[PDB]
């Protein structure tokens, strides 16, 4: 929040040159000073015969912001014969790609083609140059005897690039074995080592390298961005990559080892097309020591408040934790086709308050689509999602977009003062713009009356102009203030003091000060340092009796205090800020002296009661729960009374009620000042004597796990006074219940069979399911619908398996869904019928030969199911019934249950029990009409 | 007596009505100074203040124009109309609302654009091939559901740069396929080749002129040439009154937004058109590929159905991008495109069965909610949206629009269509909320008697630190009188605590960290339900302790939304047809059904008793679905009648039932027939059998 957007340095290439497109800090050990490297990909440069080779430029900081280029190359193309070029410089990009550490800096021409020394070719191999000082070196990884799109022909090596602490370089080569991608790593001294202009394959002896997978992953990408930073544990930088085509273009982000290639850890986006992967940043913006990962999707679509896909775009943030795991979280952008994950910058602390802050850039949002910049503060919780400022973009555009954003750098203070700065590019316009920080300052104001209870009848100063005396006390302002960084001692401040402040507004004005008779008064202020705790007093006067008539509001002191801008600056117009959490003002209040009997004091009797509205909250889901509190004071008035009621923050606070005349309706408010877990309600600032009210404060608590046996509440009423200014702190319980509204319900897909069977005979030994009968399902489903959980149950279904020694419904097999084993008592599929390729009326366990089901059903949770399959076969054979025809019979299973455990094993339980029955009722329909006295025959 | 009007809107005029619509005032000292401002209308009428005085104005909806709906769509001569009332006029007083309706109809004969667009990868010469006859072959089949058609072509192979395209390793391979023993024509990116014309022979002619290319690269730049088709519809042709389909056709994976940057193509889609006199895309090369977001406003702004004809080894690929582009549609290509036809005709029924409303340019401070009547007379509410449908349907939805406060003083236009359609209904709105003696009012000290204040409708405020009904007490110092009707009752409370009783009005003297009106200091700004840290959820502006919600949001605490996609299921259906729309989240009716979108419900009855009601409706004209009538809409799946069911080693379901004639129906069904069901019946159901011994 505090980069300096008034006076930011500016810097241009030529136009058409993408100047800005990539840019960088050089910081070397050989000097006190420190530059800015932009690059300019489409610069033309004084090589021979090559249009738009592009450049890098070195951009002086110390005053003039001329750019001198950065001469890495200055020869045209080699030859592989005479007229036959080994290689083609021009359109090459170089300095789409710019990285340094210390002395050394890295540029690549990721569009470099490259002729073969086997075929005729042009092939984008992408190269790079490695500066230090004069002495430079090529390194063009991708330019090996691995020759075409199948190989690293189609490399473009050098398109992103990386640093480790260490020193080793991270390439980025998205077009290696037909699009894949590629990821390569090398020493630095291994480089500048081998380096060998007479051999343009050089091979580096610790290199790490991805190497070629299978043709799904094809066109994935890998290498489009990358970024360093330890993962596995501790040791060295692993590297982090975005693969934008990944998973049929959800897109991924590959994590690999440091040591070795070895793969750690993958990401995954949500949405197709969205080009996850796009940008990757590694930063711990948690300040816990562990690199946290910002994965950007610029073409995101979320989804607007009408319910309509709209494309604002995406960054993911993985706060990693010693564990493995890590913990994330989303980031929506703000317009739409501003493309919001577009950069992801490290910053470093930008306001030195302890954490790391990131800038995330949407280069073609704004008002005229000039481009943003977010900054985004990190917490011990994580990125703070709010962003605390926005860099508005400042050119127009030509024709193409100024893109300003598309390129980034933060985490180094190019000045003095003790702050990170900022570059941002602009390519579309040819410009980079360094944003610097300003220093933040912190400021504890202090305010006190000293006669805080003001006496009308005690007139002990003297008024200065007239010869009468008045009812005065004493005003005491204060300002401490310190700040990090390089800043200066000497600190001016606009102080204002203003009596009465919630009276001024039209009416009359109590207290005024003595010298100016006059509410309102300033002084210029000039503190230093911290911790020399400046102070000012004033001595204000009350009106006479005679008719300011209000004598029962408060007389608020408010006091606030501004910084003086230009007085305080250093030499280049560096104006410090204050700290944005940090109001610029406080109130304190004097009440005039009324009642409090004889002595002069005010000694209230504060009370507080409640009662248990409903006496249950059922645990596993939110909860409504109202209490009535009764505050009441029934000793003198209590000044600035209000009621604390601290609530155990695993509950939220809706509101007061105001369903009911019968309750009060107070003014409350929710807080939290460190530790503290409270409602704060106001009973009124003079709570004058006897008067008790009635309230109603409504929350919900949310306690799903099985934490204490109730959740309490502690609620005391507090004053201002000097005696008897609090009640007693009381308590209430509320007791937390058990309940699980478990259900069984089943049914039978075939829930009738009519007996003209088609297309059947008997088979003596029969084999498949079509030689016994029809397939009739029985589906059982075991499902908790209440709030709290269960542990453990138990399900018994009791099948009707034959009728005398006649098998009516025949298992085949059967299926379970969730938490639960089953077994049956009797062999399943005794006679080895495999195929799948998936008391007259009633027959039960009763009167029916019973096969029994046991299932042990585990830890079912609110909205869950256990679901038991049994696939059974008709025994046809039976229902031919050779006794004599036939009857309608009712096949009827039955499934019951019992719950036998619960979660919350130091809570008062019950066991479940419930049952169904599902039935397959076989007729036949097709009957004998009337006939006198003849018999059937097969 | 005092009612909300009095309370609340006795300031001025402007308060009177900002209170509510129930609000009126009076003019010329009617009842000079007497007692009662604003209360309701009724009350303030009672009490003589009636003539040119009243000032209530009421809220309208007058329709401007409504031209009858169509019976053909050929049939022109009169303008073919699909939206009843087209133009309707809006005047909404502050906090007030106005409900209206909109009838949408599938108009009969309607003519149809169709823009053939083609992957011309080395791939696709098989299907050039095949794709001669179509053509004549399509305009006889088209013949059917339309009278005036007329279709265009245009071919796609990706940019012709250098990643993508064969630099040029050899010059011989600019003119690429030397390298296997033949000939393809260079890359070229886009390539419209016909503008749609009437004369269907053409297109036959010109599909035989063209050839093939290659590409090295297996993902190919299909979204310039869907982008360009799209927004070049001067080239392209597209009429205003016709269906406009976009047949979208490749055998490949698609390049998309951002893959430009490693071919140095760092512009983004500008979204206008770049297809000149030599009809080729000549961004190809310079600006980079559209994305979803992109393509999806400018199909939507021209009316095009993108219809995706992709083959089987890349069809789940555009049904997911199909899916974040709502109203396109995807069908299963042949290696040949053998059955390009079909997809096509299927494509259209598809797109005609469904009717979904638009709105653009709404303003900000106003909100509409919808209900939809599509069955009979059956009113869904929530539902802008209407599917099933055949050509000849006409479907109604109901529109209520409400403003919070009072807005610009500017008369706004806003308009609500149906996708794809070019009819709609265009909204003026005018925002009434300004009395007519507001401007002939002059304060300059003067006038509101012996003093200095400000003067306006029948009353006056004193300018600062003044007031009284008159004109008197500055500031205190008189004070002590007057006392006034202050808090209702007179039981001793002053001004709601928070405020002084002065000169017969309330001093509201608290600024807390917001606002403070009401003349007992009625109302707080700031004290309201809280759902979680925000005020309304974050989702709303309050006034006396009540929640005014934002647009898409309702309920006590503004968390409830009016979302329904939440809802959807890629079934396309609501909550799975078994269920209502609660917040954007499904409340599971009785079926003991469950998931996110009712989706699950293993203990549901098989699909035969759902079929066999369809059945008895559709082939024996009884049944629940007959006497609702709802049979033609709730199933469209092809019943045919065979005299036997088979064993066929496919996807067989034997549903058995006994009708009300007694007899047994017993019929088979079939999905996935290529992502459609038939359902086939056993032409002679069992039945009992009387005496026919010879009789
Ligand atoms: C993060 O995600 C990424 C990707 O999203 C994960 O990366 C993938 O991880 C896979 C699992 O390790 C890798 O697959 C393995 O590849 C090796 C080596 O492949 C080479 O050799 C193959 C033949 O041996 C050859 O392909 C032939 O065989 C294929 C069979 O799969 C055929 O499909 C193909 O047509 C070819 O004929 C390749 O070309 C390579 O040259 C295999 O040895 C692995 O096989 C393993 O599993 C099989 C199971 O059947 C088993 O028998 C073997 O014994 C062996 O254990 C396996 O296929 C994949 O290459 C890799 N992709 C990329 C781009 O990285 C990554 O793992 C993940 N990480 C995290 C942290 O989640
Ligand atoms: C780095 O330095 C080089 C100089 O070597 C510059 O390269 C040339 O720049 C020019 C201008 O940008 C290129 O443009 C040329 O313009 C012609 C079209 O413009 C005319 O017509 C339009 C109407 O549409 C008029 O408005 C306008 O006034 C012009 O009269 C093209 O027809 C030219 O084609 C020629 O170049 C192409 C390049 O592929 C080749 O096929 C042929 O040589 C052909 O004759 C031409 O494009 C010109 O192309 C550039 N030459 C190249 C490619 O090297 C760079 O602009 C400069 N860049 C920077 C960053 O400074
Ligand atoms: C918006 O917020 C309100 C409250 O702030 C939400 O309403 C609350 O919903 C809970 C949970 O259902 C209600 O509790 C109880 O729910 C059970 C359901 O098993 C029901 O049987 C009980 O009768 C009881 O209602 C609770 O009443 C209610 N809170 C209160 C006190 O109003 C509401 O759901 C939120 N809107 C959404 C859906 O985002
Ligand atoms: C399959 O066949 C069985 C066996 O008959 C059917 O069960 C019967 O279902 C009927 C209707 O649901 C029940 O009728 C009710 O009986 C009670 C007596 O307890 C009576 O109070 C009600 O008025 C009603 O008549 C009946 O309980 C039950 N059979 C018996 C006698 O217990 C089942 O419904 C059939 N399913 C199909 C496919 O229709
Ligand atoms: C590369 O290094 C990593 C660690 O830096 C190796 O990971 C361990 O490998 C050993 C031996 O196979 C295993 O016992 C460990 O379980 C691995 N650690 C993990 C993943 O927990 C990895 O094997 C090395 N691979 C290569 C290519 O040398
Ligand atoms: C009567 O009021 C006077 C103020 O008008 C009080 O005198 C001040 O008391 C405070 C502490 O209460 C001291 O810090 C100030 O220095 C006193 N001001 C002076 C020096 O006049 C006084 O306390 C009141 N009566 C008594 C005797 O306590
Ligand atoms: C005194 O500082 C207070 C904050 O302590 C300011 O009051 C508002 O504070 C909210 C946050 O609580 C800010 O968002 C607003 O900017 C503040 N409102 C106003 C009126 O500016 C306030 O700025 C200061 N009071 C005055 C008017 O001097
Ligand atoms: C078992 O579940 C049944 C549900 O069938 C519960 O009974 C319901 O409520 C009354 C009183 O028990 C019954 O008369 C109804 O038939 C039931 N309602 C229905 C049909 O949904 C019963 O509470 C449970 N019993 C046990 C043993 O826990
Ligand atoms: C859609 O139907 C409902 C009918 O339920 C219309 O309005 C609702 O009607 C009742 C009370 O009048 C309640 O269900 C809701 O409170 C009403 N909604 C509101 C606040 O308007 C609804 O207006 C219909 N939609 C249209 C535009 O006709
Ligand atoms: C406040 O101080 C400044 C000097 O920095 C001065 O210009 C100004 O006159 C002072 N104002 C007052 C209170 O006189
Ligand atoms: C609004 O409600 C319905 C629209 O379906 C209609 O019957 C009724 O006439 C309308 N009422 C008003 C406010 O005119
Ligand atoms: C595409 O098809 C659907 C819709 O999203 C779904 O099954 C799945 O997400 C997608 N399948 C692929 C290509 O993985
Ligand atoms: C207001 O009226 C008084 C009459 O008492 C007069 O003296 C004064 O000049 C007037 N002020 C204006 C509006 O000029
Ligand atoms: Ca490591
Ligand atoms: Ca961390
Ligand atoms: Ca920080
Ligand atoms: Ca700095
Ligand atoms: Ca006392
Ligand atoms: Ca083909």
């Amino acid at each position: 929040f505090n980069l300096d957007v008034d006076s930011p340095a500016e810097y241009s290439g030529p136009e058409g040159s993408y100047f800005g497109f990539a840019v960088d800090f050089f910081v070397p050990s050989a000097s006190s000073r420190m530059f800015l490297l932009v690059g300019a990909p489409k610069a033309n440069t004084t090589q021979p015969g090559i249009v738009e080779g592009g450049q890098v430029l070195k951009c002086d900081w110390s005053s003039t912001r001329r750019c001198q280029p950065i001469e890495f190359d200055a020869t045209g193309n080699r030859d592989y014969a005479k007229d036959d070029p080994l290689e083609f410089k021009s359109h090459q990009w170089f300095g789409a790609s710019v990285r340094s550490k210390q002395d050394k800096i890295l540029a690549c021409a990721p569009l470099y083609h490259w002729r073969t020394e086997m075929k005729q070719e042009r092939e984008p191999v992408g190269t790079c140059f490695l500066q230090d000082g004069t002495k430079t070196v090529e390194y063009a990884p991708c330019r090996s005897q691995d020759i075409d799109a199948d190989g690293q022909g189609f490399c473009q090596g050098g398109f992103s690039i990386d640093f480790t602490k260490a020193d080793r370089v991270l390439l980025g080569g998205p077009g290696s074995f037909y699009w894949q991608g590629q990821l390569i790593s090398d020493q630095v001294a291994e480089i500048v080592s081998k380096y060998d202009p007479n051999v343009y394959s050089i091979k580096y002896n610790n290199q790490l390298a991805t190497r070629t997978a299978q043709a799904i992953f094809d066109d994935s990408y890998l290498g489009y961005s990358v970024a360093v930073g330890d993962f596995n544990g501790d040791g060295i930088d692993d590297f982090v990559s975005g693969v934008p085509r990944a998973a049929r273009t959800l897109g991924m982000v590959y994590i690999y080892d440091g040591k070795n290639m070895s793969s750690l850890y993958n990401f995954t986006g949500e949405q197709m097309a969205a080009y996850f992967g796009f940008s990757v940043a590694a930063t711990d913006i948690n300040g816990d020591d562990y690199a946290d990962v910002f994965i950007g999707a610029p073409l995101f679509m979320d989804r607007g408040s009408d319910g309509k896909l709209q494309e604002v775009g995406q960054v993911s943030v993985s706060l990693q934790r010693a564990s493995g795991d890590f913990q994330t979280t989303k980031l929506n952008g703000f317009e739409v086709f501003a493309r919001f994950g577009s950069a992801i910058a490290p910053l470093g602390d930008l306001d030195q308050d302890g954490f790391n802050d990131i800038a995330i850039a949407a280069p073609y949002g704004g008002e005229d689509k000039k481009g943003i910049v977010y900054i985004f503060n990190g917490r011990s919780t994580g990125l703070n999602a709010v962003p605390s400022q926005i860099l508005e973009g400042q050119w127009a555009a030509r024709s193409m977009p100024p893109s300003f954003g598309y390129s980034m750098k933060g985490a180094t203070d190019i000045d003095k003062n003790g702050y990170p700065d900022l570059i941002v590019g602009a390519f579309g316009v040819d410009r980079a713009i360094l944003y610097r920080a300003r220093p933040v300052i912190t400021v504890n104001a202090g305010l006190e009356v000293y006669p805080s209870i003001l006496n009308q009848d005690n007139k002990t100063c003297s008024l200065p102009g007239t010869a009468l005396k008045v009812s005065c006390f004493n005003v005491r302002f204060c300002l401490k203030a310190d700040g990090k960084g390089v800043l200066p001692r000497k600190l001016n401040f606009q102080v204002e003091l203003l009596l009465d402040k919630l009276k001024q507004k039209g009416a009359i004005r109590r207290a005024l000060f003595l010298y100016s008779r006059s509410p309102s008064h300033s002084k210029n202020m000039t503190i230093s340092r911290g911790g020399l705790m400046q102070c000012e007093e004033l001595i204000a006067y009350l009106r006479d009796e005679s008719e300011f008539r209000d004598k029962l509001t408060p007389i608020t002191i408010f006091m606030e205090y501004r910084l003086d801008y230009r007085t305080a600056a250093d030499t280049t117009g560096l104006q410090p800020i204050l700290n944005q959490f940090t109001p610029a003002n406080i109130s304190r209040q004097a009440h005039i002296l009324l009642d409090c009997g004889e002595d002069n004091v005010c000694k209230p009797k504060l009370e507080v009661s409640v009662d248990s509205d409903q006496k249950k909250i059922y645990i596993g889901d939110d909860n409504p729960l109202t209490l009535i509190v009764k505050a009441q004071n029934q000793g003198e008035g209590a000044y600035e009374a209000e009621l604390i009621v601290s609530i155990p923050l695993q509950a939220d606070f809706i509101g007061v009620v105001r369903n009911n005349e019968a309750l009060a309706r107070l003014s409350c408010a929710f807080k939290t000042e460190n530790q503290t877990r409270q409602v704060v309600c106001d009973l009124g600032n003079p709570m004058k004597a006897g008067t008790q009210l009635l309230a109603g404060l409504r929350f919900s608590v949310h306690q799903q796990s099985e934490m204490d046996t109730s959740v309490k509440f502690d609620l005391q009423i507090q004053s201002s006074n000097l005696f008897d200014k609090v009640s007693p702190v009381v308590s209430h319980k509320v007791d937390l219940a058990v309940l699980a509204a478990v259900e069984i319900r089943g049914v039978s897909s075939p829930d009738h069979v009519f007996l003209p069977i088609p297309n059947w005979e008997h088979k003596e030994n029969p084999e498949t399911e079509e030689d016994v009968g029809p397939v009739v399902q029985h589906i059982y489903e075991l499902r908790n619908n209440g709030p709290s959980s269960f542990s453990k149950a138990m399900l018994h279904l009791q099948w009707p398996y034959k009728y005398n020694n006649n098998t009516l419904l025949y298992i085949l097999h059967y299926d379970i869904d969730g938490p639960m084993n089953c077994t049956s008592d009797m062999e399943i599929n005794p006679l080895r019928i495999k195929i799948s390729s998936l008391d007259i009326h009633t027959l039960g366990c009763g009167v029916a030969q019973c096969l029994k089901i046991v299932c042990q059903v585990g830890r079912l949770d609110r909205g869950k199911s256990a679901i038991l399959y049994v696939k059974s076969l008709l025994w046809t054979e039976t229902f031919m019934n050779k006794e004599n025809q036939n009857h309608s019979y009712s096949l009827k299973s039955s499934a019951s249950f019992n719950v036998i455990e619960f979660p919350y094993k130091n809570l008062p339980i019950e066991d479940i029990t419930n049952s169904t029955l599902v039935t397959t009722n076989v007729t036949w329909g097709i009957q004998p009409a009337p006939m006198p006295v003849p018999v059937w025959v097969i | 007596g005092p009612n909300i009007c009095t309370t609340r809107g006795v300031s001025s005029c402007q308060q009177c009505l900002a209170v509510s619509p129930m609000c009126a005032w009076c003019s010329d000292e009617a009842l000079p100074l007497g007692s009662p401002r604003c209360d309701l209308k009724e009350n303030l009428l009672k009490d003589n203040c009636a003539p040119e005085s009243i000032e209530f104005p009421v809220s309208e909806a007058r329709v401007l124009e409504d031209r009858p709906l169509s019976d053909k769509g050929s049939g022109d001569s009169s303008q073919v109309t699909q939206v009843s009332p087209q133009r309707i006029a809006l005047r909404l007083r502050p906090d007030d609302s106005k409900n209206f309706s909109i009838q949408v109809r599938q108009v009969e004969d309607y003519p149809v654009d169709i823009y053939y667009l083609m992957d011309l990868s080395y791939s696709m010469k098989d299907d050039l091939w095949s794709i001669q006859n179509l053509g004549t072959k399509l305009a006889t089949q088209m013949r059917k559901l339309t009278s005036n058609l007329r279709i265009g072509f245009g071919a796609f192979v990706d940019k012709p740069v250098s990643p993508y395209m064969y630099i040029s390793p050899p010059e011989a391979l600019e003119n690429p396929c030397y390298d296997m023993k033949t000939t393809c024509l260079p890359m070229f990116g886009y390539k419209h080749v016909l503008t749609l014309t009437d004369q269907v022979t053409r297109f036959n002619e010109e599909v035989k002129k063209q050839s093939v290319s290659r590409n090295r690269d297996a993902p190919e730049g299909g979204f310039d040439a869907i982008m360009q088709a799209t927004v070049c519809d001067e080239k392209i042709g597209w009429r205003n009154d016709a269906s406009h389909l976009l047949v979208f056709t490749t055998d490949a994976k698609t390049h998309i937004a951002l893959d430009g940057r490693l071919a140095g193509i760092v512009q983004p889609n500008d979204g206008q058109c770049h297809v000149g006199s030599d009809n080729h895309y000549s961004a190809s090369t310079t600006m980079d590929y559209p994305s979803l977001g992109l393509m999806t406003e400018k199909l939507s702004q021209k009316n095009i159905n993108l219809i995706f004809a992709v083959t089987e080894n890349v069809v789940n690929l555009y049904q997911n991008y199909s899916e974040l582009i709502p109203g396109t549609t995807v069908g299963v290509l042949s290696m040949d495109s053998s059955n390009v036809l079909q997809l096509i005709v299927d494509a259209y029924g598809k797109i005609r069965s469904k009717v979904e409303l638009e709105v653009r340019d709404l303003p900000e401070e106003l909100s509409l909610s919808f209900n939809a009547t599509c069955l009979n007379n059956e009113v869904i509410p929530g539902l802008k949206s209407c599917m099933g449908l055949k050509i000849g349907d006409t479907v109604s939805f109901s529109i209520e629009a409400k403003v919070r406060g009072c807005p610009q003083e500017k008369e706004k236009s806003f308009t609500i269509k149906p996708v794809g359609f070019k009819d709609s209904l265009i909204v003026q709105v005018t925002f009434d909320c300004d009395c007519a003696c507001q401007a002939q009012a002059e304060p300059n000290s003067h006038r509101c008697n012996n003093g200095n204040g400000t003067f306006e409708c029948g009353v006056c405020r004193c300018g600062p630190g003044w007031l009284g009904s008159q004109c008197e007490c500055s500031e205190e110092d008189y004070r002590p009188s007057q006392q006034d009707e202050c808090s209702p009752r007179e039981g001793q409370p002053v001004c709601s605590q928070r405020g002084e009783c002065l000169c017969g009005q309330c001093v509201c003297h608290s600024s807390d960290f917001g606002k403070i009106t009401g003349k007992y200091c009625e109302c707080d700004d700031f004290s309201c339900v809280r759902y979680k840290g925000e005020m309304c959820s974050g989702h709303g502006q309050c006034s006396c302790g009540d929640c005014l919600c934002d647009s898409d949001w309702t309920g006590y605490y503004c968390n409830c939304t009016t979302r329904t996609d939440t809802c959807m299921s890629s079934n396309g259906l609501l909550c799975s047809g078994r269920g209502k729309c609660e917040c954007g989240s499904c409340v599971c009716i009785q079926p003991g059904s469950y998931g996110d979108t009712c989706e699950k419900c293993p203990t549901c009855p098989d699909a035969c008793t759902f079929k066999k009601e369809c059945v008895e409706c559709k082939k024996f004209d009884r049944g629940a679905l007959h006497d609702e009538n709802t049979c033609n809409r709730y199933c469209r799946d092809e019943i045919e009648s065979v005299k036997e069911l088979k064993d066929t080693g496919k996807d067989a379901v034997n549903c058995t039932y006994k009708n009300e004639d007694d007899c047994v129906v017993r019929f088979q069904y079939y999905e996935d027939s290529s992502g459609k069901s038939i359902l086939y019946v056993v032409e002679e159901p069992e039945c009992p059998k009387g005496p026919d011994i010879l009789v």
